[PDB]
Parts: C-alpha cells; sequence; structure tokens
C-alpha cells in the first residue's frame, strides 16, 4: 500500500500494541499458537522476514518506495513485536550483514545498511539485553564487510551512553566484553585498509574512552597492549588526513597517565606527526586557506587536550612548537591556556610543569639562544606570573642554588662565538629571579624562612643578608659591567644587562623601604673609568 | 621540499624565486636538536640534488653545495657531516 | 601588480589572459589575473540577497 490505505496500517497498529500488551502482561505464549518447536520463532521470523523484505528487494527494476511518519513507526513497532517472542538476535544480526545492491537518487549500498539506517533506535535498543551471543558472532564472522559491524557499534555505543539512567552497569559490560575482544579484530588497522574503517574504529576508540569509566582503564588494567598499539598505528597512518588526526590527538588526555616506555613511544609519534604536518613560520596559510583552518582548528584542539589533561607530557612539545617561529598567531590561547593549566590543578601539578620547562631550557641542547630565550620568556615567565602559591617557595629552593652557581663567574669562551648561550641562560636566570621577587611577600623572602636556610649550609641565624646581599652583588656587577672592550655580542649582552638591571628593580622594591638603599643600587653610578 | 617542488614544474619559469624558500626550508631544519628534524633535512637536501639531474641546475648547484657545507664550518656540527644591615652594604658602594 | 587601464576590446584580452595593456607576462612567467569591476546597475537587478 501507498499513502492511501490508512485503515490496513491503523489495525495492523492497533493489533501489534495489543500483542505487545500481551507478551509485557505474559500471554502472548497463550494466545497466538507456541505448542511446536518453532512455533513462535515461526511467527517472529514471518514478522522480521516481513519488515525486511517489505522495503524493496521485489521492485529492483524501478525504485524504492518513499517510508512515510505512518510506516517509520510501524516497523518500529513490528521489530519490537518480533523481537519480543524470543531470542533471535542471532538471526538478526546475520541479516544486517547482506551485501546485496540496492538499484535505486542513485545510492547503491547494502540492504541491511538500509535495514539498519531505517530503525537504527531499536536494534541497538534490544540487543542490550542479550549481550554477549550477539557481539561476539558480529565480531568474529564480519571482518570482512569491515563497516556494518562498526556501525551496529557504534548505534550500541550510542544507546548506552543515552542508557546511562541508572543503568551504567551495561555500558561497563560492553567496555569489558570489547576490551576482552580487541584482539578479535587485529585486521581494522592497517598499512592497506581503506579511510572508512579508519574513521570507524577512531569513532570507536573516541566512544569507548567515554563510555569506559576510569575504573576499569586506568593504567594496563583493561588490556593496554592493544588499545595502546592500536591508536599508535592509528596516528603513525600517513595516509589520513588531519582533520581527523584533530580529534586523534583530541583524545590524548586518556593515554597521557602511562609511566613506562609507553609514554616515550607516544612523543616519539607525536614528534613524527608534527614535524611531517606543521609548517616552520605559519604563514603560508592566509587565511580562509582550508589548510590554515585544519592548522588552528588542530592546534586548538591541541591546547585543549592540553588545557583537560594538564599532562607534563606535551607541554614541552607545545612550547617547542610555539617558540621555534618568532611570533605565533595563536599566542594569545597559547597564553590564556598556560595560566589556565597554570591555575587549575593542584601544586604539585604546576611544579612538575615549571620543572619540566626548566630541564627543557635549562640543558644544553644545541639550540639557538634566541630560542632558548623565546622558550623561557614566553612560557616559564607566564606561569610563574600565573602560577598559585606554596609552589614559589618549593621552585626557589630548587632552582636558584644552580642559578646562582651558574651566575657567579661562569664568563668564558669568548673565542668561538658562542657566548650568547651563555648570557641567553644568564639573562633567563635574572627574569626567574625577578618574576619570583615581585610576587613574593616581604617577610617571605626577607625573614626567618626555611628556603634562605636551603639556600646556605644549614640553618642561618641571620636574617637572610646572604642570598639577597650575592643577588644584588651579581646584577651590581651585571649591568655595571663596562662594554669598552667587549664588540662581539652587544645587543645580547644589552639585553642581558636589561634582564640584570629588571631584576635589581624587583629585588632592590620587593623587601627595602629606604631610600637610601634605592639611590645607593639603582642610581650610584660611579664614574670612575667607565663605570 | 616536496610542498615547495611543484612551483618550478611550468608555473614559475625562473627558479632563482623559488630556490630561496627551499634553501630556507633547511635552515631552522638545522638549528633543532631534535632527531626526526636531522633525519627529514637529508630528505629535502635529497629533492634539492634532484632537480640537476633532470634540470641542469650544475651552473648553480655547485656554488651552494659548498656554501652549506661551509656553513657548518662556522657551527660545530659534527653530526649533521655523517650523512655526506645597612653598614655593611655602606662599604661596598 | 594593481592595474586600471582601460581599453574597448579589453574584455577579450582578460579572457585570453592578458590585461588592457599588452603586457601578458613578466620575464615569462605567466600572471594570474582577477578581475574587479565596480558598478551599480548590476546589484539593482538581483532577486535575492546578495
Ligand atoms: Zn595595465
Amino acid at each position: 500500500y501507498g499513502p492511501d490505505a490508512q485503515v490496513d496500517r491503523s489495525r495492523l497498529a492497533a493489533v501489534v500494541s495489543a500483542c505487545k500488551q500481551l507478551h509485557r502482561a505474559g500471554l502472548l505464549h497463550n494466545i497466538l499458537p507456541s505448542q511446536s518447536t518453532d512455533l513462535h520463532h515461526s511467527v517472529g521470523t514471518e514478522l522480521l522476514s516481513l519488515v525486511y523484505k517489505g522495503i524493496a528487494p521485489g521492485d529492483e527494476r524501478q525504485c524504492l518506495p518513499s517510508l512515510d511518519l505512518s510506516c517509520k513507526q510501524l516497523a518500529s513497532g513490528l521489530l519490537e513485536l518480533a523481537f519480543a517472542f524470543g531470542g533471535l538476535c542471532e538471526r538478526l544480526v546475520s541479516l544486517l550483514l547482506n551485501p546485496a545492491v540496492l538499484s535505486t537518487s542513485v545510492i547503491h549500498f547494502s540492504h541491511g545498511e538500509y535495514f539498519y539506517s531505517l530503525f537504527s533506535e531499536t536494534i541497538n535498543t534490544e540487543l542490550l539485553k542479550n549481550l554477549d551471543l550477539a557481539v561476539l558472532e558480529l565480531m568474529q564472522s564480519s571482518v570482512d564487510n569491515t563497516k556494518m559491524v562498526s556501525a551496529v557499534l557504534n548505534g550500541m555505543l550510542d544507546q548506552s551512553f543515552r542508557e546511562r539512567a541508572n543503568q551504567k552497569h551495561q555500558g561497563l559490560k560492553l567496555a569489558t566484553t570489547i576490551l576482552q575482544h580487541w584482539k578479535k579484530c587485529d585486521s581494522w588497522w592497517a598499512k592497506d585498509s581503506p579511510l572508512e574503517t579508519k574513521m570507524a574504529v577512531l569513532a570507536l576508540l573516541a566512544k569507548i574512552l567515554q563510555i569506559d569509566s576510569s575504573v576499569s582503564f586506568n593504567t594496563s588494567h583493561g588490556s593496554f597492549p592493544e588499545v595502546f598499539t592500536t591508536y599508535i598505528s592509528l596516528l603513525a597512518d600517513t595516509k589520513l588526513d588531519l582533520h581527523l588526526k584533530g580529534q586523534a590527538v583530541t583524545l590524548l588526555p586518556f593515554f597521557t597517565s602511562l609511566t613506562g616506555g609507553s609514554l616515550e613511544e607516544l612523543r616519539r609519534v607525536l614528534e613524527q606527526l608534527i614535524v611531517a604536518h606543521f609548517p616552520m613560520q605559519s604563514r603560508e596559510f592566509p587565511p580562509g586557506t582550508p589548510r590554515f583552518n585544519n592548522y588552528v582548528d588542530c592546534m586548538k584542539k591541541f591546547l585543549d587536550a592540553l588545557e583537560l589533561s594538564q599532562s607534563p607530557m606535551l607541554l614541552e612539545l607545545m612550547t617547542e612548537v610555539l617558540c621555534r617561529e618568532q611570533q605565533h598567531v595563536m599566542e594569545e590561547l597559547f597564553q590564556s591556556s598556560f595560566r589556565r593549566i597554570a591555575r587549575r590543578g593542584s601544586c604539585v601539578t604546576q611544579v612538575g610543569l615549571l620543572e619540566s620547562v626548566y630541564e627543557m631550557f635549562r640543558k644544553d641542547d644545541p639550540r639557538l639562544s634566541f630560542t632558548r630565550q623565546s622558550f623561557v620568556d614566553r612560557s616559564l615567565l607566564t606561569l610563574l606570573w600565573h602560577c598559585s602559591l606554596d609552589a614559589l617557595r618549593e621552585f626557589f629552593s630548587t632552582i636558584v642554588v644552580d642559578a646562582i652557581d651558574v651566575l657567579k663567574s661562569r664568563f668564558t669562551k669568548l673565542n668561538e662565538s658562542t657566548f650568547d648561550t651563555q648570557i641567553t641562560k644568564k639573562m633567563g636566570y635574572y627574569k626567574i629571579l625577578d618574576v619570583m621577587y615581585s610576587r613574593l611577600p616581604k617577610d617571605d623572602v626577607h625573614a626567618k624562612e626555611s628556603k634562605i636556610n636551603q639556600v646556605f649550609h644549614g640553618s642561618c641565624i641571620t636574617e637572610g643578608n646572604e642570598l639577597t646581599k650575592t643577588l644584588i652583588k651579581l646584577c651590581y656587577d651585571a649591568f655595571t659591567e663596562n662594554m669598552a672592550g667587549e664588540n662581539q655580542l652587544l645587543e645580547r649582552r644589552r639585553l642581558y644587562h636589561c634582564a640584570a638591571y629588571n631584576c635589581a628593580i624587583s629585588v632592590i622594591c620587593c623587601v627595602f623601604n629606604e631610600l637610601k638603599f634605592y639611590q645607593g643600587f639603582l642610581f650610584s653610578e660611579k664614574p670612575e673609568k667607565n663605570l | 621540499a616536496e610542498n615547495f617542488r611543484v612551483l618550478v614544474k611550468q608555473k614559475k619559469a625562473s627558479f632563482e624565486e623559488a630556490s630561496n624558500q627551499l634553501i630556507n626550508h633547511i635552515e631552522q631544519f638545522l638549528d633543532t636538536n631534535e632527531t626526526p628534524y636531522f633525519m627529514k633535512s637529508i630528505d629535502c637536501i635529497r629533492a634539492f640534488r634532484e632537480e640537476a639531474i633532470k634540470f641542469s641546475e650544475e651552473q648553480r648547484f655547485n656554488n651552494f653545495l659548498k656554501a652549506l657545507q661551509e656553513k657548518v664550518e662556522i657551527k660545530q656540527l659534527n653530526h649533521f657531516w655523517e650523512i655526506v644591615d645597612v653598614d655593611d652594604l655602606l662599604d661596598m658602594i | 601588480q594593481i592595474h586600471a587601464c582601460r581599453h574597448p576590446k579589453a574584455e577579450e584580452y582578460f579572457q585570453w589572459s592578458k590585461l588592457p595593456c599588452g603586457i601578458t607576462s613578466r620575464n615569462r612567467i605567466p600572471l594570474h589575473i582577477i578581475s574587479i569591476k565596480p558598478s551599480t546597475m548590476w546589484f539593482g537587478e538581483r532577486s535575492r540577497k546578495t
């Protein structure tokens, strides 16, 4: 029938509702005949075959008929009625993978795919009660198509996400039965698999992490060697586009909590991704170019993943991709993310982040002096400007020892022209001292405190006139250093002088209130010869 | 290299223009101490060498082949050749 | 780069990828030309939001 025979379909819907009421009352097997081996099975399979072959198996010549709202719910009720008789989920899932070709405006594809897309809210609704015997078979005996099994799994995951109302245990059961079967689907991710199954497994990886709570999967609890290697192979896919790698790296905060060499492998694959995708100047992609849109989207997704994770894992790569360019267009969002990750987590989190960036910028890696400058002044300065309390003191006690050990007199190698690295580290230490003194109160840094004793040897009974005195001497000899003879790195040494003068201003305005020290330090210029 | 090698085909008949960006494409690659950059700098250098076998670049190729290695003489880069409290303070014032 | 020269048959010249001025390419490298025609009568005949 078409759009004119409404009485027949109305009576059919009425009798189907009556049958459903009999079933939920416990009289469906007593009214419809069920006194044979497969009698109720016979009527159920008859209804299922009818609803399956009513759409268009027999009109492969002209066209498929349109399904209106009257039939859209009629067939959806007939499906539940047929499924109420018995557990024919295996027969249904067998009818799902039907490699036919619809002849139709011309969209040729599997008939089972159309049957699913018409009523995708029924199969997943009924499969949650009979989980294992269906999902095991549809995982094992359907790897040839690699498309329908992904779609039914996505539908079941969506249903479970909607079924979180007081029944989240079914979602945990789904998570368990898929983590114990990831080994059975090692053919989806290969070097020759089409992009369709790649997108499918990526959506699967995305949805399982929110359908599988951390209780069952934190660290090597839910068979990590399978899922982690799958995701690594997904990231290493070069033929894959970047817009989907956006979500692939958006689901990063789940794998940040690792401790072994797996985090090192993730670091390696992220570096190999950013070296193959990101440009050097980020200016070859003007606004409006789709490459520019993909670039800014993946950058903001990396920033949001770093913000949600607050991990010391990828902030090094973020700072590196930030500072390998003189001025980046995403600088404002970078600084916002830095301030947010500094203010979000507990003291230990920002302490670890500061220690990581300090190790990054302090080591002797053969990098440009401008790169190390950009590193410190862009990341660590802002982090210390927006870090929480009860952390600056610990970072001080950790770093300032070696900082002042290097600052004292290590000014050598005036021939190889590599002095720029030394003076860059010096000015970085001066800026660190400036930003740490700009926030510490009066008695926190100049009265009897623990970190003052940490700077000295054991407990120092003095008020603390050792670290302040050494810092004053160092900064004074720094910005008063005459340049009559040295004419090799005038600009870098001028920046060093400016940083030292700023640090002096900070450390003097922090605790000193007498105007005598103001003159005697910041203005007592003594032009003996060239001072 | 692989990204900026399409312009030299027919669009920009002057290889002098596209050579500058191809040369700059490895400058910042040499600075970063990370290994993938070192592993892909030689890959771009191979594509830069590939043009002289079919375009006859040798009239200007050796002029930069030696300059790229002489730029190493200024740096170290020995691994890149592997491929080839008032009174006391008053006193000191 | 920016040109505003005029010619009675400049339309066919632009169709042949050539400005109204006789030059069509510099240093034997072809030029990529786009035409912007500022006018008002054309907009007064539109049938929808433009
Ligand atoms: Zn002109």
